[PDB]
């Protein structure tokens, strides 16, 4: 793979803009009723002649404000097939542990449309988990034409940007690489991996960003990106790093992969 | 034009759980947000919601002795979203 570094910030920073303002960004799902609340409106734009929908605010919303919750089929942990995205799935706890993923995908109320955020200034929404459901809780003050995007709010234990529990009020398991929201834990991964290396240092930054697009590239196998990775970084990753990569690394490839080129 | 209740009263039921209640505001109310946490405690405040039609809840698994500070407040619609402001109690169970 030869993907230049400005293909790669437009996947993991980039949005589309439309004949208005405001711009969708990219949860770009579909890689080859609505119920929707007062002061909200679904938008849909163009990317490769597939439809892509997104979740605006028309006029304002608070911070602090609560939606939900979730609405969708009730997956059991084991029927979830690996390989694949799960775009739109949460995972929900029972007793400090993974009990079943709730499916949104072909629900037809309005949350199952909000994306993802892939880094924290596109974030105005916290993905909450309170009785058996998920509400989305603003985080920000949301004006108008702004984008909603969701990310697992604090109460998830995360590492990194990728959540492992439900953070505690103790128990001890990881969800198993093979989950909900792949595509999307893996950009956050990446972006909030890029931004940990800057904080540490300007250098330290650069070599992050260098390495992660030539693992992205595939010029650098996975563990041989780990290992360097944690040469360059001299920080530990957790162990469930490499199987995390190794399952949904080529689905950020795949998606990268698909771009028209102008006409 | 109001938005903040009124008349939040609370009564211990169990030495580590209460009965709060309240009485709704001008305001037509979506959600009511209600919170409690350890006065003057370093510790995390809690809290979940109940909707417009209830203006009761019980708050549980509280330390015994200890008081709370509890906090009710308004979600609703006027022009945008918001959450206005809030009503305040201490009660020690």
């Amino acid at each position: 793979f030869n993907f230049t570094e400005e293909e790669l910030s437009f996947v993991l920073y980039g949005a589309i803009a439309s004949p208005e303002h405001p711009t969708d960004l990219q949860h770009a799902i579909s890689g080859i009723s609505l119920q929707l609340p007062e002061g909200l409106c679904l938008m849909q734009t163009s990317f490769g002649d597939v439809p892509h929908f997104g979740v605006f605010c028309s006029d304002f919303i608070a911070k602090g404000v609560r939606f939900g919750p979730f609405r969708g089929r009730v997956v059991n942990a084991s029927e979830v097939k690996a390989h694949r995205d799960n775009s739109r799935m949460w995972e929900i706890f029972e007793d400090g542990h993974l009990s079943h993923f709730i499916d949104g995908k072909g629900s037809g109320n309005w949350m199952s449309y909000v994306n993802c955020a892939r880094f924290p200034k596109e974030q105005n929404l916290l993905a909450v988990q309170h009785q058996g459901q998920i509400f989305y809780e603003s985080c920000r003050d949301i004006q108008r034409n702004q984008e909603l995007l969701v990310w697992y709010g604090n109460g998830y234990e995360k590492f990194l940007g990728v959540p492992m529990n439900l953070r505690v009020t103790s128990s001890g398991s990881l969800p198993a690489t093979c989950g909900a929201r792949q595509l999307s834990k893996l950009k956050r991964f990446l972006t909030t991996l890029q931004q940990f290396g800057n904080d540490i240092s300007p250098e330290i930054g650069e070599k992050v960003r260098t390495l992660v697009l030539a693992l992205v590239n595939s010029t650098v196998t996975i563990e041989e990106f780990h290992c360097k990775l944690q040469e360059a970084t001299n920080f530990p990753l957790r162990p469930f790093v490499i199987p995390f990569l190794k399952a949904n690394l080529p689905l950020l490839q795949r998606e990268l992969l698909h771009c028209a080129r102008a006409a | 034009v109001s938005s903040v209740p009124t008349k939040l009263e609370v009564v211990a039921a169990t030495p580590t759980s209460l009965l709060i209640s309240w009485d709704a505001p001008a305001v037509t109310v979506d959600l009511y947000f209600i919170t409690y946490g350890e006065t003057g405690g370093n510790s995390p405040v809690q809290k979940f919601t109940v909707p417009g039609s209830k203006s009761t809840a019980t708050i549980s698994g509280l330390k015994p002795g200890v008081d709370y500070t509890i906090t009710v407040y308004a979600q609703y619609y006027y022009r945008g979203w918001y959450v206005g402001s809030p009503i305040s109690i201490n009660y020690r169970t």
